């Protein structure tokens, strides 16, 4: 019920060819090529693209699919002229961005993260204690829950970094966090958890997305 | 039978529900003793539908219209197939179906 | 003979929030669109500038049919019948009720920001009655200079002497947008490129451009300089005044360039006085 | 009798109601001492009907005409039947039905 | 008289009224000269009726001609019967009835 | 000999709302349709340009039949019987009464926006309170440079000397379209490609194209340059002028290219003077 | 021998309202019909192109029985009895005197209706009589179409009374005057921009409509794959094929063009050079 200040969500309407579901490095590299200043930013995160799943491991862009960027509101003039109205290419297809819209950062009792990556922690217990430690670093109190598939197993996801010729394997979990109160909820949403925040992972969304991801 | 017309019919149904929701929102917008028009709302919707110039226009228009339609159940159990129908098919056919839905909307209220 | 006054005027640098688009949601976003180089520029409607000019005409004491109350925020008409012979408003801006209509000597275009919009946004707390609640809403501001293009058909005026008050109003333009102008943005010219000619053709539409995308200084477009040098624009009909003159005079080969023989004044008032003298001589006032 | 004949007859009724609505709109549009149209508006409707090619143009024009007609009870009661009839069927047959409705609309006004 | 004979006679009267309207329109259009032709108009109508080769083309032409006729009071009084007769009957029989109506036509004195 | 003047005219960059579609509702729809590469382009009707040319002929004192009132906003015919020998407008644009017909010596095609039409709707509220039909309104505008193609059959003119006023009018074209109060769009050419030949074949129709789908920069299409280089389009009959001259000269191997042999003038007035000299020599004026 | 000159010519891209239909109401419609894939294309009648060719023959001197007045818009016959030996138009286009030397002639030119390369979707232009007064003749609509046009023609050269009259006909096809239409507001030059001519001595042509579109809403034009397959399979002798115009660049940009049999055809980017070479061959064959 509290709208966070100093942090907004720059949302660009996204359209183009069907896109891989594990975009990650693809989208980040395309934006970096379009926007050189995006590489050197620190407290910025890119939202997972919202669109229905298509065949293979691809993702199809809808009219409701939009590229959303979480950024300090004073740092917008550093990336706005490079992104607003410009076009970026993923592979061989051209994708166009229009004038973005600003969305305030709303507080929620229960927040959700698609994907949390912590270096060197692969098992569930070590991952959970690592996220507890990360909460302790930023002073947030809450209960950690892990998203589960239809079988109840904790969910794992993989991030593919195609740096140079070799391709890289970086993996993490998808958590659901509640019992946060609005102030700490906003603090967690702005700061995020884990690493690879610009890498389409580590950011937090309300728990409606948590249930939606739990569906499929 | 021949579920193409099933998709056509439930598209008409969710369009009628969405336009009912938008008319309710307009009813919320107006105030005081001024009579909230009903026929003028339909005329405005038709004019806005005819205002488009293919593809981008009328596709984001009708998606935004359905989004402002509100809590539409028939939309909720028919998200994926209606999205597929919208992504496919010519846009003028979608406009024809929408206009037919407008012409056959009233008996809801 | 038919006489026309074409001009592009460049405003002073500063924070701007004028003529906002639809106030959808909590945000008050600017009127922006595409411009040259395919970048997003903020626009200001020409209707607002015309209203500001009409308000200047009213405030200076000139007889105008439409009068702004300034308190009730209601526009009242002195006479139901429009008489361009007597009213400055009807003579200059024309009228239409739907001689029941008049075109009007003044013709303008939208003001365009010099530099592309950087996307800067400002946080503000608006008042609320829900137990003194303050809701955070977004307002957009652009730190830039605006330039607009206007055309005057002096012959079309019922009274030929009415051009001078219009030039004075363009120079001393009142506040534009009124309540919507959050930051008081002075819209008075900082640099002028006028043209007092007898031809319909004008090549001074938008002659200003930015050296760098983030700068507080302006430069004349290379296209305009080329047009002056080739001979398309007659230097005797060209009037340049304001801050841009200071930058122009430091250009190399300025004396040899055909731009020198154009009427160039560092002071805007001197250029305006000389142009008004020329207009009075040509119009037989 | 027969479902197709009933659908055709009540579609004729739908079209006649739509023309009544459009003619009332034209009546409201004109003012002063000028004579409102009666017959040359029917001629205009005929000319617009014959100015049609391919399935898309005629269906677009028919849907626009039905919406411009405004309120109509016959389309209100029968949504699925007329929606299917208009979406299906060759457009030339529907044009024939529309012209037949035009030629027999006048007893109402 | 059986009901089929009644509808057949009503259709003959409808076609005759349509020809009255079309010929009045022509007369208004070519008031110049000694007198607008009448035999030439009948020959034109016969040639155009004989031009039709299939059901769709003939029924399209018949509907267009009926609408061009005008009010057509006999169609006003008999919407459903005449509409069903035109829709159902084979186009050759309707052409035969139309030509009989042409032959049995009396120009207004 | 049958002499024909073909030409494609490119206008200056600006915000334009000139020709609108059927007006009803909130939006004033810009006259737009499909164009090359299957994207929506805004259009300006050729009838509007012909009206502007006729108005130019009227304003310069040339004897014309149809006269624009400028006060009643109606068209008055000085003579009920058209006489192409005496009246410029009847000679140039022809007439039809319904000899009572004339084909007219001027043939002009519709003006096409260089840049595709994307967005750019304008807000049209009228002050405050009294939200009548003159309340919240939407206006479509396009920020582009329009381009049109015309052709004059010089020998078809009743008086051969009347082609020169047509060229002058194409140069200084008066107001085209309607939204001049808020969207002042000068239609004077800034780049021209003229061809003065004695063949019915023309290969210069719509020779301009954009370099960036959202930029003001204009460039001669590679098809036109290929046509000139292959051997078609005799360079001696080709007249190119305007701001496209700089871009043409900056091309590599321009000196060796056959395009260098065409009459290329940066100053449009110089091109017009040379072309008029050639036309007067050929037509025996 | 019996020499025939077949050819398909493609016009330039532009806004076209050339051939219209019955007046209808206030809206003037184009002549359109289904052409391919069930899509509706706009057509230009071959009688319009024949009239344009006649006008070209009249303008460039020559002897034509029909003289277009161009002032009262009337047609005058210099001689009431058609003489194909003397008049160019009678020799080329034939005649038919039915009211009651032969009274009829089959003509040496056979044309087909010009078909728009692009399907006709919308494109209605609003037109107003303007002013403040309004009347019945105030608001009107005119259909246009932004497309290229493509038509097919064949010439029976031996059927000509004078064998040398084919050359002015080729010149007229090249420098065609305006094809009947609203040139005041839609000026559409009908001069060719791509040519596929065949100068053979047998009746089979196989080059009727060789141009097809890509991206159905674009100005780009390409040779149909059927025509290329016809050339490569062995049919259509390349030595008898004359290809010229802007399609030459696209043809030369094709892969394996040098190894293709299409490379052996007479391909000229400049239309004048191609016409000159073709006329040289025609003069050699016809003994002119």
């Amino acid at each position: 019920l509290i709208q966070s200040e100093e942090y907004v969500d720059l949302t660009f309407k996204l359209r183009g060819a069907p896109i891989p579901l594990d975009n990650g490095y693809l989208t980040y590299a395309a934006l970096s090529r379009i926007c050189p200043p995006l590489h050197e930013l620190k407290s910025i995160g890119i939202h997972p693209i919202a669109g229905i799943p298509t065949r293979n491991n691809l993702l199809e862009l809808t009219a409701q699919s939009r590229l959303k960027i979480r950024i300090y509101h004073q740092q917008i003039p550093l990336i706005y002229p490079y992104l607003a109205g410009q076009a970026f290419h993923i592979g061989q297809n051209f994708y166009q961005l229009d004038i973005p819209d600003y969305k305030p950062l709303i507080s929620s009792e229960s927040v959700y993260s698609r994907l949390v990556i912590i270096k060197g922690f692969q098992d569930s217990t070590n991952f959970i204690e690592a996220v507890q430690r990360q909460m302790d670093n930023l002073g947030i109190q809450g209960k950690i829950e892990l998203l589960t598939r239809q079988d109840g197993t904790p969910q794992r996801r993989q991030l593919t970094i195609n740096k140079e010729g070799k391709q890289f394997k970086v993996r993490g979990f998808g958590v659901k966090i509640s019992e946060l109160n609005p102030e700490d909820s906003l603090t967690l949403q702005e700061q995020g958890i884990g690493g690879k925040r610009k890498m389409m992972c580590g950011i937090f969304v309300p728990a409606t997305r948590s249930k939606e991801e739990e569906e499929t | 039978n021949s579920e193409e017309d099933k998709q056509y019919l439930i598209f008409i149904k969710v369009f009628q529900q969405a336009m009912k929701g938008n008319f309710a929102k307009i009813y919320a917008k107006t105030e005081e003793g001024k009579d909230p028009p009903i026929k003028k709302k339909v005329e405005r919707l038709r004019a806005e539908l005819n205002y488009c110039y293919d593809e981008l226009s009328f596709k984001e228009y009708l998606s935004d219209f359905l989004v402002r339609g509100g809590l539409n159940k028939y939309f909720n159990e028919h998200q994926e197939e209606i999205a597929l129908l919208i992504k496919k098919s010519p846009w003028q056919e979608i406009r024809i179906w929408s206009l037919l839905a407008i012409a056959s909307y009233k008996p809801k209220d | 003979p038919n006489y026309y006054l074409y001009g592009t005027v460049l405003t002073r640098y500063g924070l701007a929030s004028l003529n906002h688009d639809i106030r959808r949601g909590n945000k008050t976003i600017l009127q922006k669109g595409y411009w040259n180089n395919g970048k997003i520029h903020s626009f200001v409607g020409s209707s607002a500038i015309r209203w500001a000019l009409r308000f200047y005409l009213q405030k200076q004491g000139y007889l105008v049919n439409r009068v702004w109350d300034e308190e009730e925020h209601i526009n009242r008409l002195t006479s139901e019948d429009f008489d361009p012979e007597k009213f400055y408003d009807d003579d200059i801006f024309g009228f239409a009720l739907l001689p029941n209509q008049r075109m009007g000597a003044l013709g303008m275009n939208m003001a365009v920001s010099l530099t592309p919009y950087d996307g800067a946004v400002k946080l503000g707390a608006k008042s609320g009655r829900e137990k003194d609640s303050t809701s955070l809403h977004f307002t957009e501001y652009h730190a830039t200079r605006y330039q607009y293009y206007f055309g005057i058909d002096a012959t079309h005026l019922k009274d030929f002497s009415r051009i001078l008050p219009m030039i004075d109003g363009i120079m001393n333009l009142p506040k534009v947008g009124g309540s919507s102008n959050i930051f008081n943005y002075p819209f008075c010219p900082d640099s002028l490129v006028f043209q007092w000619t007898n031809h319909f053709a004008s090549y001074i539409s938008y002659c200003f451009e930015y050296c760098d995308p983030k700068s507080k200084e302006a430069k004349l477009s290379q296209e305009f300089i080329d047009e002056v040098e080739c001979g398309q624009i007659d230097p005797s009909k060209l009037w340049i005044g304001g801050t841009i003159v200071k930058d122009l005079q430091q250009l190399d080969n300025f004396e040899s360039s055909p731009l020198n023989k154009a009427h160039i004044y560092r002071n805007r008032n001197e250029m305006i006085e000389a142009l008004k003298t020329v207009i009075k001589r040509d119009l037989g006032l």
